[PDB]
């Protein structure tokens, strides 16, 4: 009875990519909690493993149900995109523009990827799509620079939000780890109170290595949020269990398309339905 | 658990260790399913063999566990074999590398002695074309653009007008990254493919790719034919148990391993690295 259901819940997770140490942490605690009607208990759970943020998860507990959601807001007026080779940072932030243009903010981009070929012309055509201004420059420009250049390019001209794109880069490379800390120095030297906001991007398909994208990152730059692409594929990104609860970094947003409006805010309970099927 | 050949493997010795090998597997990112198919597949091979004179009884069963695993990822290294005139396909999930592998294989391919086309199929992700048409120039290789809402029948003619006048011998189409259950999409591969007739169809796997790396050969597999797979970004430190998830599903040959963001980082594939990098030797 509870035994099978235990034993199809650790399958049912293990597929999903949340990893054996956490699947086991969650089906033990589960276990131990005595309900009879697991999977309902374990969405519970897992709807607290998906965010760090405490209190609107606590007032669930107290028999409470205050909600309203409200759109992300960023902390500050910049937010640095890192993440390793193809998870889907350009788009993301061309969707982050098109996502706050629309709640009226001026949206500026600072085509950070000066490595990669067409890298910045890429996030030229997007901002040229959604009328966004793009700080770019021709291939291997001193990323730093450029970030400097577009924070003070923001600043003179009153823009409230500027993305800061980033080359891809494996977390492996100290080298290029190094280069993402330069480029946060540099949006610092022009803004000493940013940035504000450092988000990680993940690919929903990714396995257990997006929990050691994760550690390095946040090492290296100190994350404030995590956005998952690729959920409108089969893929759950249970990853970010092991993640959220290890590193305790938000998600703000999921990716669900290659469309300027496929970005949704993140929503624990849809996410968790989905991931349990 | 810790004695030398004083009995043959029990089922009580392949039930301690093979728990632990399933974990191995799985913390490798090797699927589910087959990971149970094949601790259960060593399980039978090992089930009463001898423990010799020396050898530990776990240590026989590692030994089974790696010499099952180098098999199941291809045994040696394969290369495609190349005739006359060869047309290949690189497809795959969005962002896995199919853009710089073409590059990568025509850089590879040239240094062969070939005369490769570089073929800008994707049309839908911006700068897309601007990409490869790049790295072809950093490669010294031609590249021929497709052009929006262009048809299959007149990617064909264009491609086999370049290729005669430039006497390419080894094409290589790019295409753009989709969902293996995007509809749309899988039906305008498939419908490229018998347009074009490729020789190879390699599908371009990340090397950090997940449980689901399985369903997404799966389905690449059946609805184009997948011929043989190139596994990327192994300059990384992913396992790289989808490798064995996709082969264990297809059957093809892993030919290439990418190694590097550069043109440069290509070369073959080797069963026996992966097998010791996913049971953690490196
Ligand atoms: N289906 C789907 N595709 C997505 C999503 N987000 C991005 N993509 C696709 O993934 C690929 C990711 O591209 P991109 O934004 O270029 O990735 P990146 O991390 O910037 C790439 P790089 O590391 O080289 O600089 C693109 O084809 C893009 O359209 C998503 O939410 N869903
Ligand atoms: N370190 C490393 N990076 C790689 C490797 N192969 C590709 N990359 C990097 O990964 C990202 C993958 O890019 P790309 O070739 O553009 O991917 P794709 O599959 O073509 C992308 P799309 O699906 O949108 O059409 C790029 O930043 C690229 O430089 C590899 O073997 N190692
Ligand atoms: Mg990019
Ligand atoms: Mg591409």
């Amino acid at each position: 009875n509870l035994e099978e259901v235990l034993e199809e819940l650790e399958m049912a997770l293990l597929a999903a990519d949340v990893g054996l140490s956490a699947t086991e942490e969650i089906l033990q605690e589960v276990r131990a909690s005595g309900r009879k009607d697991l999977k309902e208990a374990v969405k519970e759970k897992l709807v607290g493993m998906l965010e760090p943020d405490e209190r609107r998860a606590t007032l669930r507990k107290l028999g409470f149900n205050p909600q309203k959601p409200k759109p992300v807001e960023p902390k500050g007026r910049v937010v640095l995109v890192v993440g390793v080779n193809g998870v889907g940072k350009t788009t993301t932030i061309a969707k982050l523009g098109r996502y706050y243009q629309n709640l009226g903010k001026k949206v500026m981009f600072c085509a950070g990827d000066t490595f990669r070929a067409a890298g910045g012309t890429q996030l030229s055509e997007w901002g040229k799509r959604l009328s966004i201004p793009v700080i770019q420059g021709p291939e291997g420009t001193d990323s730093a620079a450029l970030a400097y250049d577009a924070v003070q390019a923001m600043k003179a001209r009153g823009y409230d939000l500027l993305f800061v794109d980033t080359a891809g880069r494996l977390h492996t490379k100290h080298n290029l780890m190094e280069e993402l800390k330069k480029v946060k120095r540099a949006i610092a030297k022009a803004d000493p109170e940013e940035p504000k906001e450092v988000w990680l991007v993940l690919d929903a398909v990714t396995g257990q290595n997006g929990l050691e994208q994760a550690k390095k990152f946040h090492e290296a730059v100190g994350l404030t949020g995590v956005i998952v692409t690729k959920l409108d594929g089969t893929a759950k990104g249970g990853v970010l269990i092991p993640i959220v609860r290890t590193l305790k970094v938000p998600i703000k947003f999921v990716g669900v398309g290659e469309g300027p409006d496929d970005l949704q805010p993140f929503d624990p309970e849809a996410f968790v339905e989905a991931l349990l099927e | 658990g810790r004695l030398r050949g004083r009995g043959r493997i029990t089922e009580e010795d392949l039930k301690a260790t093979l728990r632990e090998i399933r974990r191995a597997l799985m913390d490798a990112d090797v699927n589910l399913e087959v990971t149970r198919d094949f601790v259960e597949r060593v399980r039978e091979e090992a089930l009463g063999k001898q423990v010799l004179e020396s050898l530990t009884p776990a240590e026989v069963i590692l030994a089974t566990v790696y010499e099952a695993l180098k098999e199941a990822l291809g045994g040696e290294a394969r290369l495609p074999v190349l005739k006359d005139r060869n047309l290949w396909f690189l497809v795959g999930l969005q962002g896995s590398g199919k853009t710089t592998t073409a590059a990568k294989l025509a850089l590879y391919y040239k240094g062969k002695g070939r005369r490769p086309l570089l073929v800008a199929a994707d049309t839908q992700r911006p700068a897309a074309r601007e990409q490869l048409r790049l790295l072809g120039e950093k490669v010294g290789v031609p590249v021929l653009e497709v052009m929006d809402g262009e048809s299959p029948e007149s990617i064909r003619r264009r491609v086999e007008e370049k290729a005669r006048l430039e006497a390419r011998d080894l094409i290589l189409v790019d295409t753009a990254g989709r969902l293996q259950i995007d509809e749309p999409l899988m039906g305008e591969l498939a419908r490229l493919k018998e347009v074009l007739g490729p020789d190879e169809v390699l599908l371009v796997l990340d090397a950090m790719t997940g449980q689901e790396a399985l369903s997404v050969a799966r389905a690449f597999d059946e609805k184009v034919g997948v011929t043989g797979l190139v596994l990327t970004k192994l300059d990384g430190d992913a396992r790289g148990g989808a490798a064995l998830s996709a082969r264990h599903v297809t059957g093809k040959p892993i030919y290439f391993a990418g190694v590097s963001e550069k043109p440069e980082g290509l070369e073959p594939f080797y069963p026996e690295r992966l097998a010791g990098r996913i049971l953690g030797m490196g």
